[PDB]
């Protein structure tokens, strides 16, 4: 009841027609973010929408208040997973809450 | 930044396939690895790549100029005809009928 | 309300709490600690999402050689990364947040 | 892990519902663990501290082996200060602590 050859062909028509520009089809656009940054004041006001201390929100990040200090003074960079963290807790504010009962 | 284009074959038939979970997550995988799927030998640049999870999936596309995917069809592991040598040379000549023209 | 009969009060409680005779209601609080995760769970992970090292390195913001070298226990994870592993591991739904982020 | 252990007053138990919340309390019993000396020493009751948490005031005693005894909790302008007799009668008091525990 479905033949391969058939659908090859039908697909491969219309793509051609597709990059023609003479036909419509739907059509996915995905960009992967290559890195995450995050600014120093973004940090400062993550760790102050929950009313934090320096010592309490490095605590919740598993760094130490000094490291923590140093980012926030851009006197050092965050890592990867580190930024992760910080934009995870930023849109969501409920996973903070889930690391500290981890 | 790369596009996804779907034929309406594979478009009919991708929800009975895969999930739009593993659906995105091929999208990612495909992303990475363009070339993933291997080429079929005399297709003219058609690429096939099999999908796990129950029963696999096979993907058959080709992969474009500027990295847009045309995704052609798609259907289980259970395998459709392997092509005839015959459908594989008028496929090859409709790739290059379509490449020369460029 | 004065204050420092409150205070008198409440430091004779204490005294009396400290020595035993008496009894008040009382909060034990402990720290979060520290994390740790073998390079099986962090593998058992990945194949519970039934994704390549490439796209779990990516939404874990690392290089495939990296996460490599944590599951074949070649490496050690840093803070944040243990905790983003945890995370995911726990709460699976994190993953997909990650991805949206 | 270092634990630390918060023991209310009755005065400290009744108020406490009134002024802060279970989550910001929460939170007071955590910063206050990574800084035991967080509060300021009022001058001349030897060793009487005072924090003030935004519901914002609260007078705690710091006692060996990270154990907190929480006195009273009311509201930025409530109750006078203690006048020089009062204090020398808490540093007086206090004395017997550290005398106890030396």
């Amino acid at each position: 009841n479905r033949d391969l050859f058939a659908e090859l062909s039908s697909a491969l028509v219309e793509a051609k027609q597709h990059s023609e520009g003479k036909l419509t089809l739907k059509t996915h656009h995905v960009n992967d973010v290559g890195e995450l940054n995050i600014s120093p004041d973004e940090i400062v006001s993550i760790r102050e929408q929950f009313n934090m201390s320096r010592g309490v929100f490095a605590r919740l990040l598993h760094t130490s208040s000094r490291t923590l200090e140093n980012w926030e003074q851009g006197r050092s960079v965050p890592n990867g997973q580190a930024v992760t963290l910080l934009k995870l807790v930023q849109r969501h504010p409920e996973t903070l809450s889930h690391i500290a009962e981890l | 930044k790369s596009v996804f284009v779907e034929s309406t074959i594979f478009e009919k038939y991708r929800d009975e396939y895969l999930s739009d979970e593993e659906y995105r997550l091929f999208q990612a995988e495909l992303m990475l690895n363009p070339k993933l799927g291997d080429v079929i030998q005399g297709t003219g640049g058609l690429r096939k790549i099999r999908v796990a999870s129950g029963g696999s999936r096979i993907i058959y596309y080709f992969l474009d100029e500027k990295r847009r995917f045309y995704l052609l069809t798609i259907y289980g592991k259970n395998e459709m005809s392997d092509l005839n040598a015959n459908q594989r040379k008028q496929l090859m000549a409709f790739m290059e009928a379509w490449r020369n023209e460029q």
